[PDB]
């Protein structure tokens, strides 16, 4: 229940960190 | 209470009287409205014979019908004692 | 070409009516619970379709590994995907008698260069599968892409 | 359900009324739920708790449902839930815990 | 901080002054003695059943009612209190919630916000901060409007009867019959057929 | 039987009544849906449901019965024999699973 | 469908009946709105309501059930999730949003 | 303030009176009958609560 | 206060009354007229017969038209008890 | 309906009634002048009205629901969903504007979250 | 209109008698609104709140006034000014601050 | 006039709804009377009592004028209308006088 | 000419009873949704009718170019406009699948020395760029002069 | 009951650790 929303929360906050790596590593 | 409960309580209290009434209401009414509908056909002018049967009527009424008004009458007053309290509110 | 077959009265009734809305020509084959279609559009249909929620060892490895194969192909229409493997996992007949087994499925898609699949596009798959597998309910398919990434939630 | 509701009948009592309303809320519970894809016809059983005598304390009402699935169509883990959503929020303070979901074979779902 | 001796027991007997009114206002006896009164008359029987009976069954039925709130008391302040273990005020303090609890179980929100309103009380943040000055007030007009429903309920029936039997003698043309004299028979033969009175104290004391 | 059984009631019904029609109702739709159950050909169920008396200090938790006509062969599975207990007792006010008894048509007690 | 329902002329009727009515109604017009945005096809709202005291003595808060069937393939938005569930919360006195379930016509939890 | 208190119980009063005579049975007593609706209205005017109102805004 | 502020309110008082009353007492004579314009017709000679249809012609329109004038009687108390403050001045 | 709802008043109206049927009328004037706004073809309000409670941890507050129909491609203003807000508050006797949720024929909630 | 409550029953309760005046309260304040050269037509809802009781500083109402001007007739800050004093007064204890008008566009003209 | 409508008793609120239609009907009248007025509306809102506190609210008026094509009001105009409409009103203190011209200017 | 197609039955409605009130000959392309009007007469009536509130890439960059385009065109028949450019920035369809964009719109005028624009002719302008583009709201279009100064409010 | 929650829970946090580790080993 609660468990699952705070390991999607925590998935987004490491796909979004994820993200701002790639944008900067990229070009 | 709304007033609607009210209603509908008084609703299921004159049904009951009602029910109560009838047995001996209308058998009353149908001696009487023979023996007038008789005494008009045979021009046998007094009001007071008609009194006479209606009694008779109203108390074979009650030895033939007495228990049943007496038990349904009482269904209802076990319930609306046991209903009191849960109408507050 | 067979777009499907062993459909319910319910389920053909639906699809036959989706079919007409999208004036999509079709037969179903008399007495045969099957809806021969365009041969062209059958798997495109399919994917249209299962987006709107409709509808021995050998052989079963053979009939699985055909299934698989249909799936995977079915899946492949999609515009995002490059190619498809689908693995259906049904244990063999619960040899375990109090014990109680339940068909899964794993997908396995490798997307073109960057695109990506949507919800709509994802939730198809996901009952592609589920309908194909008696028993598979949609919370047993899995669908991965190409750098194992989940894409079922 | 609403149909056993407005049948034009004369007021019988609250405990007549009382019976209509389960009645028909469990109807209803049933229709939403084979109106849900892989559900063929639902059966919903409401036991609302009854007040007891000199005690405050409070019984919670519980539910049984029995569905028949369309051949092979089983109920994902969130249909197995969503189910129970629906039946908990029907019945005023029905807690979850209290709904039993059944298959056609006598699986519990729930 | 602790009262003195002499000071507690003069705290003890003022407070023992008081009892006719806490036992009106603050426990079940007021709505009992109104219920029995209205059926009392509701018989016909304006003296039958004494004054004298009828006050000691309402007080043995208020008694058995406040059981749990009297022994709630008891464990929670006044047993400390007599092994010493606490004060006389902070036991004061500890007795009023079992009481006051009880009291809001049994009040109108109406009431308990025409109270507040009129004596210009600051907004109160649920039924945890409620002065008694204001609960005391609301809980008897509560139990005042409680007794009258129950009361005017409880005439139903005897005013069937009453009109079933006037409208018997009636139809028969006995115009110059009252009907209080033969009611009055059949009223007493209802009551007693029903179990009457110990069916009302059932429900009076369920209610509660 | 069935909840049709109290939609034609007469004019004369005392609570007493209405309860017992209540019951009645209430055993025949629990018998349909364990009859609806596969394995199941013909279900019977029996609520003996307590009528609360101060006279006494403990009001016996509800109990009921049921027996069940299998198919021929069809034996009902443990989950089987629980759904059905799960079912009975929730459509009984205060019902404890444990005062369900489930029968089959040989006199076999399939719960415990 | 609901508002003509409770108009429908009937004198035998009760305070609870009157509610009951009520209910029914607002369940229908919230249906109604819901099957009125562009995705949903059909909409089913049901309301429990938990009857009222005029005590002082606990007050809960109500819940809300609404089952949706989409067109063909017509997701629900994160943000039409939201909307729906801030619409039916609005039309319920004191109904706190996180108590309304919204669920699809295969079973899946919006919520 | 007390003979206008009066007035709705009166009303009630007369209007059973009235009915009860008219219909014929003039041999009731039309008090008895009164109180259960006496009472009636006192309940559901909230007899009690807008009586303390009207006290408290006579000052 | 003034015979005006106390004459003007025993007027709305018993114009309250008079429509409170007004449904029964009429449907009791129209029925008692009917039944006795029949009885004389057909040269009945009865006292009693007209006294059950206007006991089930009062009982019905009571049924009939209980939630008009218990509402307006509510509503007439209530504004009564609202104005009462001002009614001393 | 709105206004001309309360017309045929039949004597048999309870209180209760009276309030829903006041309830159901203002949803429609409301929903009435909204649609009149040029870029809105249809407009739906749902108010919760909940008589009031005098505990403050206990009290909520009216809210309502406003669905709008735009026409082709006429998306809502800042100013216009602002201009909705403050209509619908004001017309329900202390309703906080933060309480009124504006969402279009979409799903999209046009109000704050 | 006035008249609304000139042609009545007698059957009608108090509820009805303040919903219609608030309603002929409504009708001829747009009336005098429209009656301003640039209004071409108005609209006007007011929020009385009901009787106290269970609120403390009671509580003040409020209005929400839509205009449809002549075409390309722009209010001036003056005009707004005046609309507001005149439906603030029109309604006792109405704080000007609680008026809210709005043009035919959905433009907010006060604040 | 319209108080005399041969009207049956209704409500002491009825009289008082009335009472308040007349005054506001002969105000607005004697207003457009005046020269450079072609017609006014006149609007009261006569203050409610509380309920337990001893607060006497002030009455407020909001009058439209529609002026002569062009001709204004003068300072004294916008003097004398004021006086007349809280005169007319018991207890209208002036300055809760609105005074608005058919343009949307506040006069007062 | 075209004054204006793809009109709602609604905004049709209303510009022909505009454009009868004014005296001015029009003829609604039959089920062209579309009302050629006077040539001379279709900048200066789109204006007027805006005050009212009335009514590939390189395609799209040429749909959109012409659209800028036509809209400076007519925003120069204003008075007191001596020239017009209009920038239209549409986002490329949403990549971004979670986040949501919207139209939006750059207007700037060159002024006639000494002249200004009214706030009704500010209005018209606003209203006749957010009514040219599907989905760009009012408040989505920026009006500046040649000097820099924000003329939208 | 919450014992098959929290085993489920325990799976799906194993399941994810197991993916981000085979992302990167992977390329």
């Amino acid at each position: 229940d609660l468990n699952d929303a705070q390991l999607k929360f925590a998935n987004d906050v490491e796909s979004r960190i994820q993200r701002r790596i790639e944008a900067i590593l990229s070009p | 209470m709304t007033p609607e409960s009210v209603m509908m309580m008084g609703t299921e209290a004159m049904k009951v009287a009602l029910a109560l009434a009838a047995p001996l209401l209308l058998v009353a009414l149908i001696t009487g409205l023979i023996i007038s509908i008789l005494q008009a056909a045979t021009q046998i002018n007094e009001m007071t014979l008609s009194f006479i049967p209606k009694i008779v009527a109203v108390f074979i009424a009650i030895i033939v019908a007495g228990p049943w008004m007496l038990n349904l009458l009482l269904d209802y007053v076990r319930t609306l004692f046991s209903n009191l309290p849960y109408i507050i509110g | 070409r067979t777009l499907f077959s062993n459909l319910s009265d319910q389920d053909g009734g639906a699809i036959v009516a989706q079919l007409t809305q999208m004036n999509i020509p079709y037969r179903f084959a008399n007495g045969s619970g099957a809806i021969e279609v365009p041969a062209d559009k059958v798997h495109e249909l399919r994917l249209r379709l299962a987006q709107q929620g409709l509808p021995q060892f050998s052989e079963q490895v053979n009939y699985q590994r055909a299934l698989e194969g249909e799936l995977a192909r079915t899946i492949e229409t999609l515009g995002p995907v490059k190619s498809a493997r689908v693995h259906l996992a049904m244990p063999k007949p619960s040899l375990f008698v109090r014990e109680q087994k339940s068909p899964s499925a794993s997908v396995t898609v490798t997307l073109e260069p960057g695109r990506a699949l949507d919800e709509g596009q994802i939730s198809a798959v996901v009952h592609l599968v589920s309908s194909a597998v008696a028993g598979l309910p949609p919370g047993n398919v899995t669908l991965v892409d190409q750098s194992g990434h989940l894409l079922t939630q | 359900g609403f149909e056993l509701l407005d049948q034009e009948k004369f007021g019988i009592s609250q405990f007549s009324e009382q019976v209509n309303y389960q009645r028909a809320l469990e109807g209803e519970l049933a229709r939403t739920i084979e109106t849900l894809g892989p559900v063929k016809s639902a059966r919903v059983h409401l036991a609302m708790p009854k007040p007891s005598l000199f005690v405050r304390e409070q019984k919670s009402p519980s539910a049984s449902v029995t569905v028949t699935l369309e051949p092979g169509r089983a109920l994902d883990e969130g249909q197995i839930s969503a189910v129970v959503h629906l039946v908990s929020s029907a019945v005023a303070g029905l807690p979850p815990g209290n709904v039993t979901l059944v298959d056609q074979s006598g699986h519990l779902l729930t | 901080q602790s009262w003195s001796l002499s000071v507690q027991t003069l705290v003890f007997i003022t407070s023992l002054t008081f009892l006719p009114a806490i036992l009106l206002m603050m426990t079940s006896f007021t709505r009992i003695i109104i219920v029995f009164g209205l059926l009392r008359n509701a018989l016909g029987t304006p003296s039958a059943p004494p004054n004298q009976v009828l006050l000691g069954l309402a007080l043995f039925l208020t008694f058995f009612i406040m059981s749990p709130v009297i022994d709630k008391i008891y464990v929670d302040a006044y047993q400390p209190f007599s092994e010493q273990k606490i004060s006389m005020q902070e036991a004061l303090d500890k007795g009023a919630q079992p009481l006051r609890a009880f009291m809001l179980r049994q009040t109108r929100e109406a009431d308990l916000a025409l109270f507040a309103r009129l004596a210009n009380s600051g907004p109160l943040q649920g039924p945890e901060a409620v002065p008694m000055r204001i609960l005391l007030p609301a809980y008897v007009t509560s139990e005042l409007k409680t007794a009258f429903q129950i009361g005017f309920t409880i005439f139903i029936p005897f005013l069937i009867i009453d009109l079933v039997i006037a409208s018997v003698l009636m139809a028969l043309g006995m115009m110059m019959v009252p009907p209080a004299t033969i009611a009055l028979p059949f009223k007493l033969m209802l009551f007693v057929l029903v179990d009457g009175w110990q069916l009302l104290m059932g429900s009076l004391a369920q209610s509660f």
